Order: structure tokens, then C-alpha cells, then sequence
């Protein structure tokens, strides 16, 4: 939480920071293995005019604290994901 | 515990949980994450020993035999792992990341970078976004005019912020 600095943890873990003092890199070699559907919406569309397809739109719902969607869909073959709360 | 012993402990478990989200032997991951209050997304590329090739994760269940049911709810975890992670810093009284690159080896090195950008506000989208660190991260290009354009637009938004 200090500008421009960087520092290791004890246990090997370097940070860097920027001029506001926030979190910008980590390095680890210690491992053990109006609002969001305004914004989707405003993308589909910019993409149908494009002359794309947006295919497969299917949602998940835990309703009802905010209801929780999982969004999906398909548009160069390839299936994404979003989440977007509504509270 | 430090807070970056809290960090420390959600690092790994993100990188496990990842890491059982892929059914074959994987060399490098490449995860992004934009999350805000009110919603986000997270996605990664994922490498096989031998080849550079990158692999896209919902093609998983299109490639492998996993069902499409068990992964999407292997990626709410995912999420939820991420908010975690995004949550410490509003414990420790940090202005909370928007952006987060989560890279690892299966050796066991890992590189994160985070941001602060009010993307929401940007009004940009989720392909959008994906396209442009695609550009920045490896070297590709989308293919599409009004995707490359696109790509452009976020450029010249973000070198003027």
C-alpha cells in the first residue's frame, strides 16, 4: 500500500505497485497444484449489423441478496460466459 | 495470517480449481477475469506439453468427455474464487481490482496482473474486451472489420484514461 514500491513476503512472493499505491503484479514461483446487459445487449447487436450470428443464447437462474445469471452464447463458434447480479 | 498469506491461499485455489476444470495434462494457463459489483466474466487459454497451441476452455466439454452441466458449475466456483479474491481487497481497505491475469505453469510459477479500469462505464463489450487482450497478450488479431476496429477503439480509450 505503498507507491511505487516494490516488496517480497517471507515467503519469496514479490509486489509491485503503482503512483496509487494498489496491487498492479504479483510473482509467485511457490505454487502447490446503464449496466451489464445494456453492454451485452449493445455487443449483440453490434454484431448482428456486422452480419454475425449470436447463436444458443441460454441462461441460468438462481432467484431471488440478488438473483444470480449465468449467461452463455455462441458467436465465432465459440461459446462464452457471463454473470450479471440484479439487486 | 498476513494478507498475503490470505492471497497466497486463494492463489492456489484458484490455480486447482482451474487445473480439475482441465482433463488432460496442461503445461501453461492463461485466466482473465473482469469483475465488478454487479457481474463479470472468466475465462482461460490452457497449453499441452509439446505444442504452443492455445486451447479455449468451453471448448472442454467439446473436445473431451466432460459434461457442459459439471463444467459450468466447476466455472460458478471459478467465480466465486475470483470475488473471493476480490473481496480481500475491500477487507484490507484497497481500492478492489477490475482486471485480473492469472497466469501459471504446471512447474508451479505464477504471474498476476491487476486493474483498475471502470470497464462497465467504458460501455465496451465482453468480445471486445477479449479481443483487445488477445491483441496485447499473444499476438492476435481478430479477423472481422468491426472487431478490429473495435480492438482500436479500446486502444485509443485506454492510453487516454
Amino acid at each position: 500500500l505503498k507507491a511505487n514500491i516494490e516488496y517480497t513476503t517471507p515467503t519469496g512472493h514479490i509486489y509491485r505497485t503503482d503512483h496509487k499505491g494498489r496491487i498492479k503484479e504479483v510473482y509467485v514461483d511457490n505454487l502447490s497444484l446503464k449496466g451489464h446487459w445494456y453492454n451485452l445487449e449493445k455487443e449483440w447487436q453490434e454484431f448482428l449489423n456486422s452480419g454475425k450470428e449470436v447463436k444458443n443464447i441460454k441462461m441460468e437462474v438462481k432467484y431471488s441478496r440478488p438473483t444470480i445469471f449465468k449467461v452463455e452464447y455462441e458467436i465465432n463458434g465459440e461459446r462464452n460466459i457471463r454473470r450479471i447480479l440484479n439487486k | 495470517m498476513t494478507f498475503e498469506e490470505k492471497l497466497s491461499k486463494i492463489y492456489n485455489e484458484i490455480a486447482n480449481e482451474i487445473s480439475s476444470m482441465i482433463p488432460v495434462e496442461w503445461e501453461k494457463v492463461y485466466t482473465m477475469a473482469y469483475i465488478d459489483d454487479g457481474g463479470g466474466e472468466v475465462f482461460f487459454n490452457y497449453t499441452k506439453p509439446g505444442s504452443d497451441d492455445l486451447n479455449y476452455y468451453t471448448n472442454i466439454p467439446k473436445e473431451y468427455n466432460i459434461s457442459v452441466q459439471v463444467f459450468d458449475d466447476l466455472w460458478m466456483d471459478l467465480y466465486d474464487l475470483f470475488e473471493e479474491l476480490r473481496d480481500l481487497f475491500k477487507e484490507e481497505d484497497l481500492e478492489p481490482w477490475t482486471s485480473c491475469e492469472f497466469d501459471f505453469t504446471r512447474e508451479g510459477e505464477l504471474k498476476v496482473s491487476f486493474d483498475y479500469i471502470d470497464w462497465i462505464n467504458s460501455e465496451f463489450g465482453q468480445i471486445g474486451r477479449q479481443n483487445y487482450y488477445k491483441y496485447r497478450k499473444f499476438g492476435i488479431l481478430p479477423e472481422t472489420e468491426y472487431e478490429i476496429n473495435k480492438v482500436k477503439e479500446i486502444e485509443q480509450y485506454i492510453k487516454e484514461l
